[PDB]
């Protein structure tokens, strides 16, 4: 018997316009902290974490799990709104009018969320990373990251050319939000695909800066403050 | 304005319909249906008249061309007083550009013909539009199905004018509109106009060629009279001394259709003798050029549905048939490796000789039955409906049958027969409760259900023994199975 | 670093002038009578490959014009996008206007128009005589079946005959004299029939025996290593595999012909080659021979040419040689 | 049942012992497995054996799959979806699906799951390679045989190609040589008479003595999973009660190729042979591959007694220049026709 | 070495967008004395010629000539990922290689190094501009723009005739034609809308509609667009920059009659 209450539609509808391009099935569970959704990619490259407060009403008996499919969410979202459902939920409902949806049976085993050590831990504005992102994505299709001696560097190879963007940590105090930070313990350097960072740059609407996260063997974090994690696995080699 | 510069077409084109030369019946039944569409809309088209005309309120006109479609349908609508409203191939004809244009003039009334003539009572329809939907055959450019529901929802005479009938792309007007169809004439229908024509321009025609003249231009009448023309500028006389050249210099490539094709080339007169002069390969081949998408198609359906007349002594029936489906598999072979990758084009006419040409020749003779349509364009669309819902059943029980599409349709489905089915036979209504548990088991629905009893053949054919259990089951077990949760 | 040194020589002998040119004599004589007469009709050049077409028609650019050819001389190779689009916009707008440097005719190399869909050419079919009095065009192709009918007519048809023994000869003696080299004169007649008439495989096979040498300034190029260095089979076992299957027993010639295909790696698609062309002079005193004879070993071949097997297709070979070679007794 | 009762492991394999000595000495060295091609008769127990090597090397919970969609786009918008069956450990293709575009899919997908590697918990990233399983590799088109051939020796640390396939014969050379090749031999008589006795008495059937699983495997010519599907419907329709006396359940296009080749030998003429173009429609209408119709049909013609050696001998051959012909061709009826034209008139 | 640093950055890109879809493959000349550059067409018709000299630049330091091939398509890749307010800096080495494209802010460090692989152009330099043209004019952008896309809505030819103090643009198409006829005055009040125009013999010449399209393009850099014509010699459309110029060499169409 969960029931939460959103007063706008606008904290929900840029969400799930965020996160619903990569994954389509996204398991929710509801107790009395609040939502959080996990899900993972189809090649298991990209694993999604959703972490909503219920700070954004709330009610839940006890902890339970959903699933639903973002697409009709994002078609039926194009005015408060609250989402229902009862014991068993086989139907989850919504109010603005009622919209029922149907639940779908996922085989995603929960996995647990760490906090572990990170080689390096950054933070900068999310519509910088974003352009600098299509920027280099236009060059090549793999985005090399290293973090070294205090500098952040994004590496583009090519084949009409090569970019490379260098950034220091400053500060500022007439606005707050261009502020970039950085916590360095040892020199990292990765790759990525491009086309997961292409659509993950998409979230830059929900929120004003990004934090990303390096370590040696472990995936890369990308965090957006609604909390959204994103474990993006590198490239082994060559 | 001009009375010599004329084309010979338009200072002699018929300004009455008793000047329409052949075809007397279509013409008169169409002039009695455009005369009756007003009485036939006041009891709202629901009481076929004499002829069962009155049933339909859009007219179709077709036949091969140059015989008088237009002429008739312009004169028939100058006749009655009405006034003519005409869209041609010339104007783009789309859904939205056809809503657009003419749909408001389909139940509107005329501006032009108030002006015309209102101080004398002539007749209360010259208000009224005739929209004539000439050449439908040409929609390059919603050409067919909007037409087609032009003709259910039309207020005024809609009369439509094509030159091919049993085109696939025009199968809509089937039985929405009434259709007429208007025949080759003869050489004596048009043999007074043209004699009358010889005497108005001095020069002379002997009456015996002129059934000549109509044979070398099958049914196109202003072909003749093109003809005639073009020739009385230099030779006034016209007659059995020159007309071989005549008829040789000016004779009619028409393109020839699946059926047409299929009985010149599977006849058995062609590959004598005589008629490998008169008729030669290169002729052959160019008759598979002109439609190389049905011919091979037509050839494989009805090449062993004949009797030969070329048969080699010794040779029976089933022996050329043999060859026949030899050369069959060989052309077949070329095809493929032609629409494979390289594009490989220039392998044409040995595709035209293997496919067409070779089987043709092996069993030419004289057809027994009619031309029949081509199967396997509806058995292939049949089978890849089957294989989409094969794969589908398959997709759906991979998680527990461990077996490729093809294993599952071979091995599994006699057996998911037995144990589906087969309750429901001897144990009847009381075996739904063990049914469900074995499709919950491999994630099937009613769905599938209604599509694993269909792929039986054989012995074994479900869809009769569907009909011999009761409805009462069957209403029972979509109930059951809606009710409870997966 | 870059220099002329340091390309393949089968580029770095390309022939400047139109004297460089052996060979097509009867051509190269008739082009010069053009261009020195003041006349150029529309050339069409049909030709096996590797004759000299394109390094003609270089040199013909090269010496109307001047030292810089590709300046005023439009080249459309197989490189270039030519749909019925391109002939539309572009080689429409170079043969409507003036050149840009001095005042002449306008040039146009058409180079493998063989590979132009039919539209292409039909749309070109118009163009090429509608701007005749400033523009020409030269249409150089390999396969003269591609080109429609209409195309084909309206340009002068110039065929480019394969390079008889003496030009390639003449070639292979300017090439050794501006090179420190030696070659033999049975190497000479092995390098000549091994050609046929490609004037690249001659070049290459060279540059191949003179980096097998070791020192390439004193040891004479022999035909041992013109034979080695494409693993050509040498007429000596041929002839000897030959007549080993036309008169020895089954086991014998099998093993003479595993040990001749095995001494230094031999392929059965050259073998097979090598005996039609020494066993086409033998004089068969009936015609069933022959028929099979040519036939199996066509079978062979295409069989080969897919890679089935590699002892079974051998033994066919002798087994079709020696079922030949029996309606004669 | 067939699903039921199946080995999970190498040590519950009871049938070709030495294959599974073999398998078990391919699992000794994980990191050292090269890349696999199974060849053998069909529904001899390739797939089972494939994921229970699978289960030895990696860990117990490779048997868990899961179903995902793939949307693939050619050069044109014709988008394309193919259906992929995924573990922690490993992913299955059926590349057949699409009809000449297998070369897109190979070329996206193997070189997708290449470059990249598996992070998953089950210490964050360290893992070994990741398994690809290509179900029906021998209907693999020549253009997409050669994009997987290719993307082997590339990235090998990562990918292990682990195909399977009967009739071995259409698979260039090039993909036959630069992998291993293991051959699945059909369980004899003695050991599918004990399977089938196992089921027997865990599925608790009411059998009179040992001659009915002697006959079903003597019917099912070897087939295991045909075998006991056979058993199953025979228990079935037997109502719990398996005697020495019950008619063998052919499935029915077995039915219908044996009255096929009855109307064949019967009636040589052209009638006839329109019936047999239309039972050959009916046929390949409802999704049966034409090289089994055929391969059916002339095995049930040489099965036939009142021919001799000379027409038997004929029908073989072309039964093999057909079928030839029916591997370079689209159009299956087109040759299926033209075989039994000239069966027809062989016969007379 | 070869390093020109810009004063602002949307000038190159401007400068760039004049030749953008016109030509593909250009090759850039840095001498001491400037940045040169001469590209020819794709059908070989017109041949777009800058030069830009040490002024436009904030620094400028080349010890000796260099040749710098690259396609526009990839240069103007490069521009656009580029923000308006950076400062443009162009680097070369010793030898010719990947030429780098610096873009550095000038509050907070930014530093945006692109490099770009040239292209191997054959070295074809060009002289023209050494021919005495017969008549030489002058107007204001605007006016030819708007007379030049007004005209070819009713041809693809536009015939310009320069006769006894005046000039004539006729077009000649299907639906119809149009003559606009201007006449060389000077005005004090504003020296830029004059049209000067200096004749020895008057001149009757054809061109393409499309290309006058795009060098049109152009006008967006100046604003009095220089046209000298000559019979038997190509047609030159100058806009004069701040710093250098941008020169278009049209190939006239001959005509049949
Ligand atoms: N029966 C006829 N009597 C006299 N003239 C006729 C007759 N049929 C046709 N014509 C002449 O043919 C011309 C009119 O062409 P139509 O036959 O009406 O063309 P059509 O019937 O619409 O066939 P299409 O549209 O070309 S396929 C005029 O010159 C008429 O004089
Ligand atoms: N007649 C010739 N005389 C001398 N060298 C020749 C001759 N023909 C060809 N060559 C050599 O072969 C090279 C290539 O010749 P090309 O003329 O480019 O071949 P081609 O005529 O274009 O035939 P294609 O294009 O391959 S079908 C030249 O650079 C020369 O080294
Ligand atoms: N060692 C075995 N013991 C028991 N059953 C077996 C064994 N090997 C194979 N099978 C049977 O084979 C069936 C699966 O066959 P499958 O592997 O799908 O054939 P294919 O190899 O042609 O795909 C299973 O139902 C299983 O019962
Ligand atoms: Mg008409
Ligand atoms: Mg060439």
């Amino acid at each position: 018997m969960l029931e939460a209450k959103f007063e706008e539609a606008s904290l929900f509808k840029r969400i799930i316009d965020g996160f619903k391009d990569c994954v389509q099935l996204v398991n929710f569970q509801c107790k009395e902290d609040g939502i959080i959704a996990q899900a993972v990619d189809d090649s298991r490259v990209l694993l999604v974490s959703l972490e909503i407060g219920v700070e954004a009403e709330y009610r839940c008996d006890h902890p339970v799990t959903l699933g639903m499919d973002l697409t009709s969410l994002s078609k039926i979202l194009r005015d408060t709104l609250t989402l229902i459902a009862d014991n068993t939920p086989d139907s989850i409902i919504l109010l603005f009018a009622e919209y029922s949806l149907k639940l779908m049976d996922i085989d995603a085993d929960f996995l647990k969320i760490e906090e572990l050590q990170y080689d390096s831990t950054l933070s900068l504005p999310s519509s910088e990373f974003s352009k600098i992102v299509r920027d280099l994505s236009q060059l090549s299709d793999s985005i090399n990251i290293m973090i070294t001696k205090e500098t952040i560097k994004f590496v583009a190879d090519g084949d009409i050319g090569s970019g490379s963007v260098i950034i220091k940590p400053f500060v500022d105090m007439e606005h707050p939000e261009t502020s970039i930070k950085l916590e360095m313990d040892q020199p990292v350097d990765l790759t990525f695909g491009a086309k997961y960072l292409l659509d993950i740059i998409k979230g830059s609407s929900l929120s004003d800066r990004v934090g990303i996260r390096l370590s040696s063997e472990a995936p890369a974090l990308f965090q957006f403050d609604g909390f959204l994690q994103f474990f993006l696995a590198p490239k082994f080699n060559d | 304005v001009r009375e010599e510069d004329k084309l010979w077409t338009v200072k002699y084109a018929p300004t009455n319909l008793q000047q329409v030369c052949g075809n007397k019946g279509s013409v008169m039944k169409l002039k009695n249906w455009l005369a009756n569409w007003e009485n036939s809309k006041k009891n709202s088209f629901k009481h076929a008249g004499k002829d069962g005309s009155g049933v339909f309120r859009a007219a179709m006109l077709y036949g091969p061309p140059g015989i008088g479609k237009t002429t008739a349908a312009h004169l028939v609508a100058q006749e009655l007083g009405y006034d003519i409203l005409e869209q041609n191939a010339s104007d783009v004809r789309s859904k939205t550009l056809l809503n657009a244009g003419v749909k408001n003039a389909l139940d509107n009334m005329s501006v032009v013909g108030y002006f015309k003539h209102n101080e004398e009572a002539q007749n209360l329809n010259g208000k009224h539009f005739v929209i004539i939907m000439d050449e439908v055959d040409g929609m390059s450019g919603g050409g067919v199905g909007q037409l087609a529901q032009f003709c259910r929802k039309t207020s005024t005479p809609l009369i439509l004018i094509c030159n091919e009938r049993n085109l696939p792309k025009m199968r809509p007007f089937d039985r929405v509109c009434l259709d007429i169809q208007f025949r080759r004439p003869d050489a004596n229908s048009i043999k007074s106009r043209l004699m009358t024509i010889a005497i108005r321009e001095k020069f002379k025609l002997d009456p015996n060629v002129i059934d000549r003249l109509i044979q070398t231009t099958r049914g196109d009448i202003r072909q003749v009279i093109n003809l005639l023309s073009t020739i009385s500028t230099t030779t006034k006389t016209i007659n059995h001394e020159n007309i071989n050249e005549i008829s040789k210099a000016w004779e009619k490539n028409i393109a020839l259709k699946p059926f047409d094709i299929a009985h010149k080339m599977l006849d058995g007169q062609i590959y004598s003798d005589i008629g490998s002069r008169n008729f030669t390969l290169n002729d052959k081949i160019a008759l598979y050029f002109d439609d190389f998408d049905f011919t091979p198609l037509m050839i494989q359906e009805n090449y062993l549905s004949t009797r030969p007349s070329v048969l080699k002594p010794g040779q029976s029936h089933l022996e050329a048939v043999a060859e026949a489906a030899n050369c069959i598999s060989l052309g077949d072979i070329v095809e493929k490796k032609i629409r494979s990758s390289e594009q490989l084009w220039s392998l044409l006419p040995l595709h035209a000789v293997l496919s067409s040409v070779y089987p043709a020749s092996k069993v030419a003779g004289h057809m027994a039955g009619r031309i029949n349509f081509t199967a396997w364009l509806g058995q292939n669309s049949k089978s890849a409906k089957y294989y989409r819902l094969l794969q589908e059943i398959h997709y759906h029980t991979r998680l527990g049958t461990s077996t490729d599409k093809i294993g599952l349709r071979l091995d599994y489905l006699p057996t998911f027969r037995k144990r589906l089915l087969d309750p429901f036979l001897k144990q009847g209504a009381d075996a739904i409760s063990s049914v469900i548990e074995v499709m919950d088991d491999y994630y099937l629905t009613k769905e599938d259900w209604d599509s694993i009893m269909e792929f039986f053949v054989g012995p074994d054919v479900t869809t009769a023994i569907i009909k011999k259990i009761p409805a009462t089951v069957k209403s029972g077990f979509t109930r059951k199975y809606n009710s409870m949760t997966h | 670093k870059r220099s002329k040194e340091n390309l393949p020589w089968v580029e770095k002998y390309r022939p400047e002038t139109l004297d460089e040119v052996y060979g097509q004599n009867e051509v190269i004589t008739t082009v010069r009578k053009f261009v020195d007469e003041g006349k150029l009709p529309h050339l069409l050049f049909y030709g096996p490959p590797g004759t000299g077409k394109t390094s003609t028609i270089v040199a013909l650019a090269r010496e109307i014009y001047g030292k810089n050819y590709s300046n005023m001389v439009l080249e459309l190779n197989a490189s270039d996008d030519r749909g019925i689009d391109v002939v539309r916009n572009q080689i429409k707008d170079f043969a409507s206007t003036r050149q840009i440097f001095s005042k002449g005719f306008k040039l146009i190399i058409l180079d493998e128009a063989d590979a132009m869909t039919n539209a292409a050419q039909n749309a070109l079919r118009r163009v090429i005589e509608r701007y005749t009095k400033n523009t020409r065009f030269c249409v150089l192709a390999n396969y003269a079946h591609k080109l429609t009918p209409a195309l084909l007519s309206r340009c002068t048809r110039f065929r480019f005959q394969p390079l008889p023994q003496e030009a390639i000869e003449r070639r292979i003696a300017n090439v050794l004299v501006h090179e420190k080299l030696k070659l033999s004169p049975n190497a000479e007649k092995a390098l000549i029939e091994l050609s046929n008439g490609d004037m690249r495989r001659v070049l290459n096979v060279l540059q191949s025996c003179k980096a097998t040498l070791d020192n390439p300034d004193e040891d004479e190029i022999s035909d041992d290593v013109i034979y080695e260095c494409c693993g050509a089979p040498r007429p000596s076992d041929l002839k000897a595999v030959l007549k080993s299957i036309l008169e020895d027993d089954w086991g014998t010639a099998h093993y003479t012909l595993n040990k001749v295909r095995s001494a230094k790696g031999l392929a059965l698609i050259d073998l097979i080659e090598g005996i039609v062309k020494i066993l086409e002079d033998y004089e068969l005193q009936n015609e069933e021979t022959r028929v099979h004879l040519l036939t199996k070993l066509a079978d062979i071949e295409y069989s080969i040419s897919k890679g089935g097997n590699d002892q079974i297709q051998g033994s066919a070979v002798i087994g079709a040689i020696k079922a030949s070679f029996e309606n004669e007794t | 049942w067939v699903d039921k009762y199946r080995p999970k492991s190498l040590n519950a394999l009871s049938h070709n012992e030495e294959l599974t000595n073999f398998l078990k000495s391919l699992s000794d060295q994980p990191r050292d497995l090269p890349h696999l091609l199974l060849y053998g008769p069909n529904g001899t127990g390739k797939k089972t054996r494939c994921m229970a090597l699978l289960e030895s090397i990696f860990g117990p919970g490779v048997y868990r799959l899961k179903i995902d969609v793939r949307q693939f786009v050619t050069a044109s918008n014709r988008k394309l979806e193919l259906n992929v069956v995924s573990s922690p450990y490993h992913l299955e293709i059926t590349p057949s699906d699409m009809g000449n575009n297998d070369r897109i899919v190979i070329q996206e997908l193997l070189k997708e799951v290449a470059q990249m590697e598996q992070v998953d918990f089950q210490d964050g990233l360290a893992h070994r390679y990741k398994c690809v399983i290509i179900n029906e590799a021998n209907s693999l088109t020549k253009d997409a045989q050669a994009a997987l051939r290719r993307t082997m020796e590339k990235y090998s640390k990562n990918i292990r190609l682990i195909m399977v396939c009967d009739s071995m014969s259409p698979i260039i050379a090039p993909i036959k040589s630069r992998c291993l090749l293991i051959r699945c031999p059909a369980p004899s008589d003695s050991e599918i008479s004990t399977i089938l006795s196992d089921v027997v008495t865990n599925e608790r059937i009411q059998l009179e003595t040992k001659d009915i699983l002697k006959r079903i495997a003597q019917a099912s010519n070897g087939n295991l999973r045909v075998s006991l599907l056979m058993l199953e419907s025979m228990a079935l329709n037997n109502e719990l009660a398996l005697k020495s006396s019950s008619p063998i359940i052919k499935p029915d296009w077995i039915i219908v190729i044996h009255k096929l080749t009855r109307k064949i030998v019967k009636e040589r003429s052209v009638n006839s042979l329109i019936e047999c173009r239309a039972v050959l429609y009916d046929l390949l209408a409802h999704c049966i591959p034409a090289n089994i119709i055929l391969k059916e049909l002339t095995f049930s013609l040489l099965d036939v007694e009142t021919l001799n050696t000379t027409n038997k001998s004929s029908i073989i051959e072309y039964s093999s220049v057909f079928d030839e012909r029916l591997s370079l061709g689209n159009k299956a009826i087109f040759h299926l026709e033209g075989f039994i034209a000239k069966v027809m008139c062989c016969l007379d």
